[PDB]
Order: C-alpha cells, then structure tokens, then sequence
RNA sequence: GCCUACGGGCAGGCGCCGAGGGUAGGGCCCGUGACUGGGGCGAAGUCGUAACAAGGUAGCUGUACCGGAAGGUGCGGCUGGAU
RNA sequence: UUGGAGAGUUUGAUCCUGGCUCAGGGUGAACGCUGGCGGCGUGCCUAAGACAUGCAAGUCGUGCGGGCCGCGGGGUUUUACUCCGUGGUCAGCGGCGGACGGGUGAGUAACGCGUGGGUGACCUACCCGGAAGAGGGGGACAACCCGGGGAAACUCGGGCUAAUCCCCCAUGUGGACCCGCCCCUUGGGGUGUGUCCAAAGGGCUUUGCCCGCUUCCGGAUGGGCCCGCGUCCCAUCAGCUAGUUGGUGGGGUAAUGGCCCACCAAGGCGACGACGGGUAGCCGGUCUGAGAGGAUGGCCGGCCACAGGGGCACUGAGACACGGGCCCCACUCCUACGGGAGGCAGCAGUUAGGAAUCUUCCGCAAUGGGCGCAAGCCUGACGGAGCGACGCCGCUUGGAGGAAGAAGCCCUUCGGGGUGUAAACUCCUGAACCCGGGACGAAACCCCCGACGAGGGGACUGACGGUACCGGGGUAAUAGCGCCGGCCAACUCCGUGCCAGCAGCCGCGGUAAUACGGAGGGCGCGAGCGUUACCCGGAUUCACUGGGCGUAAAGGGCGUGUAGGCGGCCUGGGGCGUCCCAUG
C-alpha cells in the first residue's frame, strides 16, 4: 500500500500548498484556495500551540508527503544520508531528488509526481538506453532519462511537452524536447531547491 | 622465544626442585592503576645448587613432572630473605580467618 | 594432498567463485590457505577471471594437484604456457 | 540390515592375529636373550640378540612396529644386555 | 591340545586393573506432606488510645521484668524536647 | 573531534533524594485482526524423547581365483567330456576410501576455547622434488566342493587354490640400534667398527611408454604434547590434597610426562579465593549503546565436545572410530523361552512435548570429495524447487480532469459545517491474463594433431525450465491494524451511570465521561498493524568514563596494628611499568 487515496486534502493538512495534482492545483482549487482549514469536523476550530514534537512531526510529513513515499523508504533514505560525508540535510534532499520518478517529474515528462510513477511502472521511461519500471531507482549524474520510442506518440506525454516550450528546467537538468530526452547534470544544491520545508526540523525529528 | 621469568626461590623442601615466586605488574583491565599479581613456578635444579632466598631466571623447558615444565636459568641476586619473609607471613596468616 | 580449487561465494543463482589452495580434506567454503584468484561463471564483468601466475606456479611446484575445472582456468591465465 | 564395508572387520581380525604372533614372538625372544646375559652366555646371548634385532626390524617393515617403535626396542634390548655382560666380560661373537 | 624348518606361534589357564552390583555407615540435592510462625494485602467490626501540638505521664532507645492490647515500669543513654 | 533529546509519578504548594513507568532500537519468535506479488535469507529456541519406511559410501576386472545364467568358436566322423573367447550377474580374496564430508551442544569453568609462542620431547597416507634398487626360494586362507549344530541371526569341521595377501634368502644406494670420537649444545649434526632391514606386479600403441613397488634426504599440507596472558556467579563453600607434590628406576607412546607401576622423600595448592556449589560449548562476529560498557554467541566460518548410558581395544598415516568391533546397563521387537535383533544429535517423515519451527520434492548440470589409466561409479556434501508475510528489499490496488460542490452517514448556535475531488461521470495507462521467441550459467575430463609438455582442433553434457528475460496483445484490477486524557500526532455525539468496563504509569467511570461501549471525524503505519516475551537503551539507578554517606539509605561503638595500598628534597646507574620507531 503505497498510499494512493484522497489527495489535495494533505495540501490542506499542512496549510502549505502541496503540488500533488499539478494542473488544477493552479486553478482556484488545490483547495487551499478558498478552504485552507485542515480536514475533519474540527477544521474550522482555533488550534492550540503545537508541542516541539508536533512541529518536528508535521514538518517531517510535509517533506515526506510531498515526495509521496512510504515512511519506510523515507526513513531509510534519511539513514543512508546520515552515512554520507556532507550536510546531513542537504544530502537528504539529494537522493530525494535523485529518484527516477522524481526526475521524470522535473524533466516535465508528466503533469504531477504521482503521474510520473505510472509513467515509470508502466515503462514509458528510457534510462541511459534501457527501460526502467522501478521508480525508487537513483538517477546517477549524466544519465539520459528519456521516453520509450514506443510511448512517444502518446496523447498524454505529447500534450505535456507541448507545454514545456515555455518553462525553464531545473538548473541541474537539461532536456531536448524536440527529441523528448533529458540529462541529469549534477546533484542539485540546497540553494537550488524551492521546497517549503526546513530540513533542520526533519533532522531534528529523527533524533527522538 | 622460550619464555623467561625472574623470580625467587621460596620453597626448598623438595628434591631437585625449587618453588619460585614470580611477580608480574600491569594496569587493571578497567580501573587502570597498576595491579601487582604473582604465581609460583616449580623450577628445576639438577645439581641442587639454588638455595632459598635466591633470585633466579626461569626458562620454559621440556615437560618434567606433572606441573614442572621449567628449568632455572642463572642466579640473579643471592641472599634476600626479605622477599621470602613476606610470602611467609602471608602464608602464616592463612592459618587465621576460618571456622575451626 | 593439497589441491587447488574453486569456492562458492555468489548466492542463489549468482555463483561467483574463488580459486584457492587448500588441503583436500577441507570443506568447499572452508578455511583456505592462499587465495589466488577468482572466477565468475556468468561473466558479468569484463574482468571475470584473475590469477597471479606467480603464486600459482609456487603451489604446483611444491606439489598441488589442481581441480580439472580449476586447471582449465589456470591454463586460460597462462599458468603453464612455456614459450 | 547389511553393509559390505565390514569386510574390514573381517580383515582386521586377520591382522590382529597377524600382528599378535609377531609382537609376542619378539617379547619371548627378548625375554630369552635377557636371562642368558644374566648367566653370562656371551656367545649364545648375542646369537639370540641378533635373532631379536632382526625380528624387530622385520615387524618395522610392516604395520606391526610403529617405526621408531622398533628403535626403542632395539635400544632397550641391547643396552639391557651390554650392562649385564659386565658381571662377566668378553663378548664372544660381536 | 593345534601347527613347526623344534627357534617359536595359536588355543587355553591364572593373575592385576576394571565398567557395574552387593552389605554397612555418612553426607548432600529434588517431590509430597500431617502438624505449625508470622507476614502482607483490602473495604471494614470490635476494645482501647500508644504516637503526631507539653497529644494531656516529653519523646526515642539497649536492656530487664510484667501485661486483653496497644504499652507500663526500672536502669542507663540521646534531642531528633515545648515553656 | 561528523557525536549524547527526555516525560509521568510522593505536595496544599517547593526543592532535593529516590524507586517505579514510558517513548527508541532488535529477535531463529508466538498469539490476535487483516493478507495480492516477486527477489534474497531463514524456519524445533522445547523431551540429547521415542522412532516405521526409503535413501545418506563406496569403488577398482589395466591386482588374483571362481560360482550362477547364456552366446560364439575350437579337439570329437558322432556322442559324453572338454579347450578359448565373451555378455550379464554374484560374492570372495587383495588396494584405497570409510578417521572426510553431514548432525548436535549433552557434557565441560577446562590450556576446552581466544591470543602469542615452544618442540635438542614428535608423526604425518596420498601430492611434489631429489638419490638409490626391484636378484633367488617357499607358504597360508576365502570363493568353490563334502559334512554337522541352530527356530532364527548365524555357526562349526574337513579338503582344493591364485594374487600387487604372507613368509624366507641374497644385494644395500641408504636407514636402525649399541659403543667410541669430533661439532654442537636438553633426544641437534658428522664419523668409524659390529649387528639388523628392502621390494609386485599389471596395461598397452609390448624392445619401450604408462600405472604401481622398495630404502633413504628434503618439500608441502595436516596434527600430538607443552608454556605465558585472557576467560561467568556464590565466601550464608575457607581450608583442599595421598598418586597427592617431588626423586630414582622401569613400562608405555610418534613423543615430553605420575600418563602408568615399584621403591624412596614429605610434599603440592589456597583470601592475587584453593576446595565446594550453581550455570554455560568457546571465538570471528552480532544486537544496543555517544562511548566506555552491557547483552549475546543459532544461520556462515574457525576450535572443542558427544553420537541411547558406561567401559574397552583392534585395524590402521590417522579412530579408541555416529551408518566398525567386544562387554555390562535401560529401553523396543523376533522367539520352539535355550537365544537374538536394534539406535535418524544424516536427509525427508512419524509421534511426543510445546506458544511454536517445512516437502517422505528435483538433479548429479555445476562446485567439492572418494575409488578409477579412463570411460565411469558413488555423493539426501551440494545445486535447485517447494511450504511459512518468519525477516529484509522491490512492486501493485491506478493517472489526469471533475461542484462553491449529489446522495447517504455525522455534527449544529439550524443559518450551516464535515466526510470531499472523495464519489459519479470524462478521457489515458495498463498488473493480472493471452499468443510467440527463449537464457547465461558449461566448459572441461575424453578424443585428435603436436613429443600423452606448450600450443592448437573436435565431441558430449543441464536439476532449475520452458523458468528469467525480449516481442506482440491485453482487463481499472486486494486493504488492513493501532491509536485519538497526559507522556503522545488525532475530538464531537450518543449509550452508560463507581455499573459495564479501561489501564504501561498517574488514573478514568456514582446522569454533563475529549479516559468505558458505538458512531462521525482525525492521527499514525500499510500487506501489514498490534500484543506478549526477551536483549541493550533511556538509568551517571553499580557511577573506569561518570555516584555517594551531618539530617535523605550510607562511617565500622573505640583503639591496636598484619597482609596490602599509598609516600618528602638533590645527584647518578639500571631501564621493569611507560613512550617512540621498524618488523612478524
Ligand atoms: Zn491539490
């Protein structure tokens, strides 16, 4: 059970916009537009001061839910990130942003993160030449993450790239829309990320 | 390298054999201070030369009696009861502290 | 009679050997004497077999009948090529 | 309820008897040569020691005498002899 | 007795040690247990009021004897005794 | 310097002391609710209980002789009887392997294991290398044939016969032992006389090559014994010891040794914990921990220990020998009641016990081992499959669009809030599933050429498995458990009424329960989630890091001094501790 249930509800739990559905979470409706209160029968109620724990918590989740990844991997990552020489936080987002499924999203070969998954599990994705269905896969720098010849004439993908002529790609990424390709340049830097989170809290959380 | 220990004759009641008191020193495996421990080896004197209160070098030898696998090397410092005395008084003390 | 053989080290369906020298009587995967090369049955890496003929020669010299299959790998390594 | 790797026991017996007769043989001969030297039969004593030494070394050839085993017996015999031949010197043969 | 080139070997016999057993006595550990001490618990009855304020004979205490009971008393010690 | 989070709880209230509790991580797990997939790993932790059945060690006819069944060919004019060759089959004699590998932890607190060393106290099958040799003579026992005992298992006796089985004799490169000397230095090495010791043959491509054989020096690997240091709890276990400690001699071994015997001496050990008792295979590592430390030691590897209980030896390079032997004991089974037959702690399985631990599967393809010149035989070592969410890891139950928002369910200050973009519905992708193709792992030994060297060429050979994996086609296609008073993320209504019940701890419940029971809602985690049990952790609450003792629990009623610990200034030697370098 890798989640998959009511979504732009979490956009609502956190109180920060969670780009979980893409188009639409741009139309007046990631719900945060016009209904910022959290879910539940008590959403509209005055909220008490959140224990240190609470914030440390809620902020872990914010990270997590964005990438939509079962705690088990998420925590695993964070573990693998503690073992690397670096800033225990920045490196976290490192692998976090290096997952095949994410890449595709940033490459624009998909409306949303979720969508990207399917694209991967269904195998519409080339990676340095061969297809790949395992999203959790880690895209090394200098890999041609692309689309299967087979998938190119797709009503979805097509309509997506059409949009790309008009949006810059992440600074650590390249792509040749014309040929529907794209390369992973180098691990993105914290300064390069946009995310409305505070790693520090996340780290701080994993020491309880 | 056949081992070599330096110690003292404390016993001289036996035949061609002498009991040698060998003191060793070392930091306590956990508390750190130098602990001083010891052991008695049953040395071996062919010509009955070695006498009580003599310090001697022990060397690992071919098994001889049950619990007598050392020959004496050379006499280090002769005449020094001082040390024996200690061993002795300690032994005597043993007589005390019981349920008889 | 010390032999020269292989040692299972891969895993379920992933055999990865280990050319070594040991007394006949020991186990396959048991305490060897001098590891002298490994060979990869499936050949996934361009480097699926190494040897160090220098030591190989020692053994045989001193007397160490090698396994049939084992030998074959030493021959490939040029363990016995006298030119 | 059978197993042909038992033939070995069927065989061991054969060697038990085999070894046995040889070993004892020696003992007897040795014990013979001995009491001769007690009396001072310089001639014959050796005549026997020799039959002894042979028998010993003969078993050593096989699996009857451990190896150095023959040796000890060769030492413990000759020595026990020479010495006795002091109670009345002059070895006849050699 | 069996075999032998008579040198000697096997069979057998006896013997020591010896697993184990018998008899006597002792020690030590487990199970079951009549009879039996007290203990702790818990809401709460009964008789009394020892302690906590000088608790109403200051208290505490080693010891000793006595007593439904708590405790009382002697002797000594202590303040962790109010005025 | 890549490394350390605390909270609840004694009060009217405070602070301190202090204990109890929780959150964290982990498990060869078990139980409950739920349960789709694959990969890799792992699965009696309890009765070392008892065990049916099958399989788990054999292999050589290029070591020797034959029996059964049968075929071909010879000597016979023919017949009976025979001579050679041969196929199957059986077992024997003889060689090698059974002392490896497989299991298990009972025992054991011990040189058992860990570590580092010793061996002038040692052996070592087959392998490798180097030197030397194989001359002559004879014998026994199975098989087989004849007979006897027994219910049976099996056994007794008589006779034949081969061999690489056995014996004798000669040669002696050499080697052994005694004695003497030279060197070394505990039984190391050189040497001299004396004495003693060798051996088998078989196959072809048969005048030479292969296998094997004998003596000796060396190698390699493997191992015996020995020593230093290390190695759990109880002192409500304090003294233990008579082969016991030592000596001489002798036995015994590969070998040192009280290991064993005789005699002699009177010793040896113990608070630096003897002896007694309790418990436990040890380690690499593993778990936790900031670390120091604590816990563990199954899977894998190394070492030890047993192979129903206890004793013992044989054969052997090696055993005191799990599927070898002899005895006694308990137990099971056959029994003509005289007497026998048995040992899964091998693989699978049976039953028992228990909370709980799998298929009487496939293969000998690969790796390894044995035996073989080889073809090849054996290999429940192994390599695979299978069963168990028992662990970990990957993966799915869909993606996008979609109302100021359906219905139902919940709440309400009745106006509305909520579940909720959730659904419906729209489009798109497409696990399952279908068809086709289809694997590495495997290249040797062998054969051929070449000198059976090097080198080169040829052939066979897969359990997994038609599986992985590629190609095409292809359906929108499982979700559950815990929790929501504080610690601790998550709040309303009703039912209830110190009842029923909850509960880790503080507690909650006597009609207004955020603490019971349901529901709406919410948090947490997801093919899983809880629970119990156990480890480390929090706990600096055994304190080396890193505690204390006026009243909190803690100074011995005082003294005396024994062992022991600890110790003043200057100079020098030694350098054991201690520090530095190199090296194994
Ligand atoms: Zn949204």
């Amino acid at each position: 059970g890798r989640y998959i249930g009511p979504v732009c509800r979490l956009c609502r739990r956190e109180g920060v916009k969670l780009y979980l559905k893409g188009e639409r979470c741009y139309s007046p409706k990631c719900a945060m537009e016009r209904r910022p209160y959290p879910p539940g029968q008590h959403g509209q109620k005055r909220a008490r001061r959140p224990s240190d724990y609470a914030v440390r918590l809620r902020e872990k989740q914010k990270l997590r839910r964005i990438y939509g990844i079962s705690e088990r991997q998420f925590r695993n990552l964070f573990e693998e990130a503690s073992k690397k020489k670096g800033v225990t936080g920045s490196v976290f987002l490192g692998l976090l942003e290096s997952r095949l499924d994410n890449v595709v999203y940033r490459l624009g070969f998909a409306v949303s993160r979720r969508q990207a998954r399917q694209l991967v599990r269904h195998g519409h994705i080339t990676v340095n030449g061969r297809r790949v269905d395992l999203p959790s896969y880690r895209v090394r720098p200098g890999d041609e993450i692309a689309v299967a010849e087979k998938s190119r004439n797709l009503e979805l993908i097509r309509q997506n790239l059409e949009a790309m002529k008009g949006r810059k790609v992440g600074p650590w990424l390249s792509l040749d829309v014309e040929g529907m390709k794209g390369k992973f340049l180098r691990l993105p830097d914290r300064e390069d990320l946009a995310l409305p989170v505070n790693e520090q809290l996340v780290i701080e959380f994993y020491s309880r | 390298p056949k081992k070599v220990l330096t110690g003292v004759v404390v016993s001289d009641k036996m035949q061609k054999t002498v009991t040698v008191l060998v003191e060793r020193q070392f930091p306590h495996p956990l508390y750190g201070k130098v602990i001083k421990r010891s052991k008695k080896y049953l040395a071996h004197d062919p010509e009955e030369k070695y006498k009580l209160g003599d310090v001697v070098e022990i060397i690992e030898s071919r098994p001889i009696s049950k619990r007598k696998r050392f020959r004496v090397l050379r006499l280090v410092e002769s005449g020094r009861m001082d040390l024996v005395e200690k061993y002795l008084i300690r032994r005597q003390n043993y007589q005390s502290l019981s349920k008889r | 009679m010390v032999k020269i053989r292989l040692a299972r080290f891969g895993s379920k369906h992933n055999p990865h050997y280990r050319i070594v020298v040991t007394d006949a009587r020991r186990k396959r995967d048991g305490k060897y004497i001098e590891k002298i090369g490994y060979y990869d049955p499936r050949k996934t890496t361009p480097d699926w077999l190494k040897v160090d003929v220098e030591r190989a020669r020692y053994w045989l010299s001193v007397g160490a009948q090698p396994t049939d299959t084992a030998r074959r790998l030493l021959r490939q390594a040029g363990v016995f090529r006298q030119e | 309820r059978n197993l042909s790797a038992l033939k070995r026991h069927r065989q061991s017996l054969k060697r038990r008897l085999r070894n046995k007769a040889k070993k004892s043989a020696i003992k007897t001969l040795s014990k013979k040569a001995v009491q001769l030297a007690q009396e001072g039969k310089a001639e014959e004593a050796l005549k026997i020691m020799r039959k002894a030494e042979s028998l010993i070394d003969k078993a050593a050839k096989g699996s009857t005498l451990h190896k150095n085993a023959a040796a000890r017996r060769k030492s413990r015999l000759m020595r026990k002899v020479r010495q006795l031949l002091e109670a009345a010197g002059a070895p006849l043969i050699g």
